[PDB]
């Protein structure tokens, strides 16, 4: 903040809900509560800029985590190819795939 | 999730669209505002149900009702502006280009 | 820049760290201007409201004069502090890394070719 | 109005950019902005004119357009980042709306058609509030960003508006519009200079507001409105006139004042960081603020322009409205260079 | 299904880290059925 | 980029319990006294290792140590807890108190058969204490090491040097 | 002031109610036994787990079972 | 794409002229339809026909001095033995400057311009010589 | 899905009503009959001209009190905290709030009709 | 059900559109009417309840207020609607074709990103504590009596003097 009033007062009126990592109603944490906790626990102390290098891993585990783009690749990808292996007839679903299953408790 | 920011997204610039290009009645303007004030409380309502960030469930009641009160404000002015020309057509209001 | 150095304390005018700096000498250059300062604005404000210039509010001039040195001389001192400041953490940083500042080593003038451009 | 909505409504604009300077989360940054925006309104609105309403319903669409872009971003920032504050790896759409959108509030070009309008509708006194105090929130909002700004955007934005602001300058006879494009060119140093050096923006920002306040009150002491009005000044009140043309002088950017300082200071930086093209052009176009400026000074210092037959009473009346506050700000503007080193 | 695609780790995690991740429902009941997985997404919130 | 280490179908397996939703809730009270100290061993499992895998040995024993319980209930007080969770179930909500009498038939059963005592309204949610030779998982979150700090200028205040090096004020 | 505060009783009573029934609803929660417990029984309420702790054989308090004397009691919520 | 403007520079003037001159072409195209979009926006015409001949005429006059631009730059680098010399800009300017008076109908317009886009081309090719940077990025 | 069902289901009904009461009756159609209503006599101006509202800040006020009710509306779930003592004075701090408003809009003759 | 969401969002955005194109003030509340609706159902589809009720509700006072205003101030003697003008009528036309269009390039060039039609439905929702009990958005919201009491105290604030600034504008 640009004055930092909170700060040298010692209250806190914004600054306990800024991240998913927070504290939550009822102890109930956000997605990607550990993934968020890394990347900032990487990340202070030492600068931005050099968070924005060092901590790079964190932050990209952290955005794979809320975000899920290469996770929907590669659901993508799997089910294309289970399209295309039916189509020509080299694949059947199994039974527990298809409809029919032994559920468990 | 992705489809739905994507459209809401769009729906938020059309609206923007709609409110850069005027069309005579001020009211419609107001209007068109006021959807994109719906369109990003729907953005961050959409975004805390998925993250299961509760602690964020407070800011779209938040950005409610501060959208409210501009509105008030924005009707209000319209009534101004209807008292002083007859009408809420935004022509009138070219005075100050002098 | 000097907002992230650290151990920087929040909305502190004079941080207690900078007690060990000389303190301003009273009838410093800059306080004098400060106090010149002062006296003018009583001037200026007798003027604009029509008053005689010189003769008249001399306890509001006296309070102008006063103020402003008194502003005057604690502002000096935070920026004696920010300034010494500025130049401690500029010399740690350069003895920390004197791979990045090497020290030049200069041939005399014996040995330079300086081109000679005759003026004709 | 009665003493309660004075109370309330001056609490609330004092409040709105405190808020907004003292808010670690960006969505009570846009707090402060809105309740600047909502507060700001009723005073403009006040005398209800015609003009002043027009001018209230401009200010409110404007500023409405702008805080709902300022949302998006916040909102979009949120959905990448799961937080409420801009981060090194937020996207820079993001960013590049934000700075739109707080140039559309602050009133830079080519935002900037806006801002005239309103400031010739409104009245003094709360003209000053509205080229001074409002802009210390949008500009605090990009400050606490300024790592993560647009170079490319930022200079183009100010060179435009100093270019926009000068040759505007020349064409107006009003002095509420002459200092609406004032407003417009100071500003456009303080953003050229933001993403280099923010302290410097600051010190901008602050001899831009202790240079206008004087010359607002200035004004206000005679109502004056017009080149032909503030010309009457050698009869209605010819003690002030020393200070406003140093103050217009100062305004304009000549060495021996202060208004030397934050020019010649952020010259200095681009410099340093090789924006000479920017720097040069920059420095060049702020020349027609001297002109522009140095046409009023003719006007009312140099030279006696007709008066009137009833000017006479206005000298026989007694006066009491000059500030302790004029006196003190006008002098700290205009005789303060000997001490730039403890400024910046 | 994925045998001859060329370059493909069958297990392979989108995750640099080690750690468990839970698996999310689009995962989980991916290759089941429609029925499944709109189950899964509205058997609470469509009433019991 | 590593191979996902997923359990096999087969270690997966275990006796389940195959009992509906107002049984376990008929038979909670009781089988949140019974049953503690597995349970709670498990629990920690979960909470500690923060890791499905590697708790699946103890989940294991903790649906044995439910085998055992309701076996047990089926030797002894079987009718009773027929006609018990017959009742719950009938309820919308498997509410409590709509069968007190069949519960105090049921309690008073499996006090005096098997000696149980149910537990009274504050004591299946206090925090408990749990012994485990289970070592305390350290670096949980497989955490990466922390990156070092900046180094810190160590010095003492001095003056400026020639003053304020501002072009030429002399100080 | 007696005599406003009788013709307000009568020529407005709605707004003598309102008044009144405000200040009681501040006053009242600061002089009642039973207000601190409103907190404790809504500490008292279960929602989430009781996260077992190890023990490292130096916690003295906390009990082993949860039939054990040691530990909160709800005594006083069941005889409030 | 921006590979397209920046294919400029891919090799010295006096070569290619017939590609240097499509890119000086298009440039002048785009910066006149800017133009013309911000004179239409402000400042509207009774027509909307009248509005579509501005800007027509807006992008037309801005594409021909940049054509022309192109041109002359081009010839005069290869007609001269001079690749990189500033001058050679500096007689584009001209010439840019002279063909926008020519379309405006005024001499005035033909001498002023050809100094000040002549001046502005010549100091263009001298900061890409020289390393100059415009909108630089913080370096302090 | 039992919700959406009985929601349609209602609109089907209410339409298939609507559809039967416009083609079951045996119509004639001539200019007077169709011509708008006004107590006999011909209309003296259309009705889509400027209607005053004479009741226009109450009205805006209305949507201020609204959102009021917006903010108080979770009062249920928060009374669940253990904060009780930080919700209440929130609470009575916002109704109170809301009460002098209403108190200074009355004093100032907000909620008399304009005349 | 499958294509729901998606089907939700596509008519939000067409009532958008409608909106933005900006016929007569009462087709706009009524079209803002729809969206709203249509934003209730995506929030409460997305796991939502009470926010998406909360915007309903304040909507339809919002737009009740507006047609008020309408009817008095922003009237003509020939409303026009979306159909009366052509100009608006093709290009309500025009933007639904574009839309459709935009989708299927997005689509096209992007198989999996931003829109994901095949796959499409798959990641509505992508986490739920099964077995909890305390994950309504209710009390997320009710926070602001707790946790958040800073939010509570800025838009009460705003309400106050939005009573004060209304009746000045308004005098
Ligand atoms: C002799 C020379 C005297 C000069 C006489 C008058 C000269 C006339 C020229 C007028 C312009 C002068 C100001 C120039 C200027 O503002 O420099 C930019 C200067 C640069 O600041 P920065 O380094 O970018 O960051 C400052 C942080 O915001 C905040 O930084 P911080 O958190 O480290 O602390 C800020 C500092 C600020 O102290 C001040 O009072 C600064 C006020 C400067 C205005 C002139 C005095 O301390 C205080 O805020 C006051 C402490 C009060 C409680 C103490 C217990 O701007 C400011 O500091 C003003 C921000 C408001 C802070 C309050
Ligand atoms: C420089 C820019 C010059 C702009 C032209 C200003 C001008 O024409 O003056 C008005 C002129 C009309 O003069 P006037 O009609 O004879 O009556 C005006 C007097 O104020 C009639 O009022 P008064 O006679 O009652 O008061 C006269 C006043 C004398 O006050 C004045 O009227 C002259 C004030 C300007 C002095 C300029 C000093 C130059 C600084 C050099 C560095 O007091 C004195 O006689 C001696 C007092 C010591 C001088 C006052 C200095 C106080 C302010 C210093 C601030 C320095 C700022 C830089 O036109
Ligand atoms: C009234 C006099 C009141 C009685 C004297 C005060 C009591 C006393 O005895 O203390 C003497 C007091 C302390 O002396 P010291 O430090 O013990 O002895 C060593 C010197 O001070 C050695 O001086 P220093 O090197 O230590 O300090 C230098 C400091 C000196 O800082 C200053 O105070 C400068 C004063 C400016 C005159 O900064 C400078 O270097 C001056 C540069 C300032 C910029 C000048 C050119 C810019 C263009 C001019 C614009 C002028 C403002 C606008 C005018 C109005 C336009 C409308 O010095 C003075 O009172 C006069 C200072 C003279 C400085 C040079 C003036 C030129
Ligand atoms: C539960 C209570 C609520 C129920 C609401 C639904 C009401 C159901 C009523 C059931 C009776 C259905 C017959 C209704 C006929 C009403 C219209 C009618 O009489 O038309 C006569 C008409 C008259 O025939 P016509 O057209 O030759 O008469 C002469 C026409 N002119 C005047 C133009 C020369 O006959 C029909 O064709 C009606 C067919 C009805 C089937
Ligand atoms: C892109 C163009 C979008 C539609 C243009 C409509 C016609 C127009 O002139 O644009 C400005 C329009 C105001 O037009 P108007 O004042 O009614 O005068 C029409 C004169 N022929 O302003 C408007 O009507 C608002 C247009 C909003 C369009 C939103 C949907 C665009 C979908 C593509
Ligand atoms: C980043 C990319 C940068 C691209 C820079 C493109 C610069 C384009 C040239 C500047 C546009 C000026 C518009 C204009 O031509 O003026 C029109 C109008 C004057 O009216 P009129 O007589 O009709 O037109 C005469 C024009 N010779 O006068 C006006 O309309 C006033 C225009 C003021 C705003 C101009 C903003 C230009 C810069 C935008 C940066 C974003």
């Amino acid at each position: 903040p640009f004055l930092d009033i909170q700060k040298k007062l010692g209250i806190s009126l914004d600054r306990h809900f800024m991240f998913l990592s927070a504290e939550q109603p009822y102890k109930n944490a956000a997605r990607c509560h550990a993934f968020e906790k890394e990347w900032i626990e990487c990340a202070h102390g030492i600068g931005g800029t050099r968070a924005k290098k060092e901590c790079k891993i964190e932050f990209d585990d952290f955005e794979e985590c809320l975000l899920r783009y290469k996770t929907m690749r590669r659901m993508h990808d799997i089910k294309k190819q289970r399209e295309k292996l039916m189509k020509e007839g080299k694949y059947t679903p199994p039974p527990h795939h298809s409809g029919r299953e032994e559920p468990r408790p | 999730m992705p489809s739905t920011f994507f459209n809401l997204t769009m729906a938020f610039s059309l609206s923007l669209l709609g409110t850069l290009m005027f069309r005579s009645h001020l009211m419609s303007t107001l209007l068109c505002l006021e959807g994109m004030v719906l369109s990003l409380f729907i953005m961050t309502s959409v975004t805390s149900l998925n993250s299961n960030s509760m602690s964020s469930m407070p800011i779209p009641i938040t950005i409610l009702v501060f959208a409210a009160c501009e509105a008030a404000v924005g009707l209000a002015l319209l009534v101004k502006v209807s008292n002083t020309y007859g009408t809420d057509y935004v022509q009138n209001l070219n005075l100050l280009q002098c | 820049m000097m907002n992230g150095r650290p151990g920087h304390e929040p909305l502190k005018f004079l941080p207690d760290e900078a007690r060990s700096l000389p303190p301003p000498k009273l009838n410093d250059p800059r306080l004098v201007y400060m106090g010149l300062l002062g006296y003018c604005t009583g001037l200026m404000d007798n003027m604009l409201r029509m008053r005689p210039v010189m003769r008249a509010g001399l306890h509001r001039q006296l309070l102008f004069v006063t103020s402003f040195v008194f502003a005057g001389y604690f502002y000096l001192k935070r920026q004696n502090y920010l300034y010494a400041v500025k130049d401690h953490d500029m010399f740690g940083y350069i003895k920390l890394h004197p791979e990045d500042f090497p020290e030049k080593e200069k041939k005399t003038y014996a040995e330079i070719l300086e081109p000679f451009h005759p003026v004709r | 109005m009665n003493p309660i909505t004075l109370a309330i409504i001056y609490f609330t604009i004092f409040l709105g950019p405190v808020i907004t300077m003292s808010s670690t989360n960006l969505m009570l940054m846009w707090v402060g902005l809105e309740f600047s925006l909502l507060a700001i309104i009723p005073m403009l609105i006040n005398k209800k004119n015609p003009r002043s309403t027009e001018a209230a319903t401009k200010y409110f669409v404007t500023q409405a357009t702008a805080s709902m872009i300022i949302l998006l971003a916040i909102v979009l920032n949120y959905k990448q980042l799961g937080t409420w504050m801009f981060q090194q790896q937020t996207n820079g759409l993001i960013l590049n709306m934000t700075l739109m959108a707080l140039s559309m509030k602050l009133g830079l070009a080519p935002f900037h058609f806006w801002l005239p309008e309103v400031t010739q509708g409104i009245p003094l006194h709360m003209g000053l509030i509205l080229l001074t105090w409002q802009k210390i929130a949008p500009l605090s909002i990009l400050i606490q960003i300024y790592p993560l700004l647009n170079s490319t955007i930022i200079l183009m934005l100010a060179i435009t508006s100093i270019f926009m602001g000068a040759w505007g300058g020349l064409n107006q006879t009003q002095m509420r519009k002459i200092m609406a494009y004032s407003s417009i060119a100071h500003m456009g140093w303080m953003l050229a200079i933001l993403p280099y050096n923010p302290s410097l923006t600051l010190l901008n920002l602050m001899i831009y507001i202790i240079l206008t306040a004087p010359m607002f009150m200035a004004l206000m002491l005679n109502n004056s409105m017009t080149i032909n009005s503030i010309s009457l000044l050698w009869n209605k009140t010819p003690a002030m006139l020393t200070m406003i043309s140093l103050m217009l002088l100062s305004l304009g950017g000549l060495p021996p004042l202060t208004g030397f300082l934050p020019k010649w200071i952020i010259i200095t930086e681009l410099m340093k960081n090789n924006c000479l093209i920017m720097a040069t052009l920059m420095a060049m176009m702020a020349l027609l603020n001297l002109f522009f400026y140095t046409r009023l000074i003719y006007s009312t210092s140099l030279t006696m322009f007709p008066t009137n037959n009833n000017s006479k009473m206005m000298t026989h009346q007694t006066k009491t409205k000059p500030n302790l506050m004029f006196s003190t700000l006008a002098i700290m503007s205009t005789m303060t260079l000997p001490l730039a080193p403890q400024l910046i | 299904i994925m045998k001859d695609v060329p370059n493909w780790k069958v297990g392979e995690s989108v995750f640099h880290t080690t750690r468990w991740v839970p698996p999310l429902i689009g995962e989980m009941y991916g290759l089941r059925t429609k029925e499944e997985m709109s189950n899964a997404n509205f058997g609470f919130t469509w009433y019991t | 980029p590593g191979i996902v280490e997923l359990p096999t179908l087969e270690e997966l397996k275990v006796e389940e319990v195959k009992v509906s939703s107002a049984v376990l809730k008929a038979a909670a009270h009781h089988y949140g006294a019974q049953c503690d100290k597995t349970n709670k061993e498990f629990m920690l499992c979960r909470w500690e290792e923060k890791d499905p895998r590697r708790c699946l040995k103890e989940g294991k024993l903790v649906n044995g140590c439910a085998l055992n319980f309701f076996r047990q209930i089926k030797s002894h007080c079987a009718e009773p807890f027929t006609e018990y969770w017959t009742c719950l179930d009938y309820s919308n909500m498997q509410l409590f108190r709509h069968c007190r009498q069949q519960q105090a038939k049921f309690d008073q059963c499996v006090l005096d058969k098997l000696g149980w005592v149910r537990p009274d309204l504050g004591q299946l949610s206090k925090v408990t204490k749990v012994k485990t030779d289970r070592p305390l998982p350290e670096n949980p979150y497989h955490s990466r090491a922390r990156p070092e700090p900046n180094p810190v200028i160590e010095g003492d205040l001095k003056p400026a040097k020639h003053g304020t090096r501002f072009f030429f004020w002399t100080v | 002031i007696s005599a406003f505060l009788k013709n307000a009783w009568a020529k407005e009573p709605v707004l003598v109610v309102s008044f009144s029934v405000w200040g009681l609803a501040i006053i009242m929660p600061m002089i009642s036994p039973y207000t601190k417990y409103a907190s404790m029984i809504n500490k008292a309420t279960p929602y989430n787990y009781p996260v077992p702790v190890r023990d490292d054989g130096n916690m003295p308090d906390v009990p082993s079972h949860p039939q054990d004397p040691l530990g909160p009691s709800l005594d006083w919520l069941k005889n409030l | 794409v921006k590979r397209f403007f920046e294919s400029y520079h891919e090799v010295p003037d006096g070569t290619q002229c017939h590609r240097k001159t499509y890119i000086t072409t298009a440039l002048g195209g785009i910066c006149g339809i800017i133009g013309s979009a911000y004179s239409v926006s402000l400042n509207p015409a009774d027509s909307t026909l009248e509005a579509v001949a501005r800007v027509g005429r807006y992008t037309f006059t801005a594409a021909a001095i940049g054509a022309m631009f192109g041109l002359t730059t081009c010839v005069s680098a290869q007609v001269r033995e001079k690749p990189d010399d500033p001058l050679n800009y500096f007689i584009g300017g001209c010439a840019g400057g002279l063909t926008l008076g020519a379309r405006t109908h005024s001499y005035g317009t033909a001498a002023m311009g050809c100094v000040y886009m002549g001046t502005a081309a010549a100091l263009f090719k001298i900061g890409k010589l020289e390393g100059w940077e415009l909108f630089p990025t913080p370096k302090v | 899905m039992n919700l959406y069902t009985v929601i349609f289901i209602n609109i089907l009904l209410s339409l298939t009503l609507i559809l039967v009461a416009f083609w079951l009756p045996q119509m004639n159609l001539y200019s007077e009959k169709a011509n708008p209503y006004e107590c006999g006599f011909d209309p003296t101006s259309s009705a889509r001209l400027p209607f005053s509202m004479k009741f226009f800040l109450v009205a805006i006020t209305f949507l201020l009190f609204d959102l009021e009710i917006a903010l108080l509306l979770p009062l249920p779930w928060a009374i669940q905290t253990i904060k009780t003592s930080t919700m209440m004075i929130m609470a009575f701090i916002l109704v109170t709030i809301l009460s002098l408003g209403l108190a200074y809009e009355w004093t100032q003759k907000g909620l008399e009709w304009t005349e | 059900m499958n294509n729901y969401i998606f089907v939700l969002s596509s008519l939000f955005l067409v009532g958008c559109l409608g909106l933005a194109l900006k016929p007569s003030p009462i087709y706009g509340g009524l079209g803002l009417i729809v969206s709203g609706f249509v934003g209730c159902l995506m929030v409460l589809g997305f796991g939502g309840s009470f926010l998406g009720l909360m915007v309903f509700l304040i909507y339809l006072g919002g737009m009740l207020v507006v047609f008020g205003y309408t009817t008095a101030m922003a009237t003509e003697e020939y409303p026009e609607t979306w159909g009366s003008n052509w100009l608006i009528l093709g290009f309500l036309v025009l933007g639904v074709i574009m839309e459709v269009f935009l989708i299927c390039v997005l689509n096209y060039y992007d198989e999996v990103g931003v829109i994901n039609l095949d796959g499409l439905g798959d990641w509505l929702m992508y986490e739920v504590d099964d077995v909890g009990v305390m994950l309504e958005g209710g009390i997320g919201v009710a926070a602001m009596y707790s946790c958040a009491t800073w939010m509570m105290v800025v838009a009460g604030w705003s309400l106050f003097a939005g009573i004060f600034i209304i009746i000045e504008i308004t005098r």
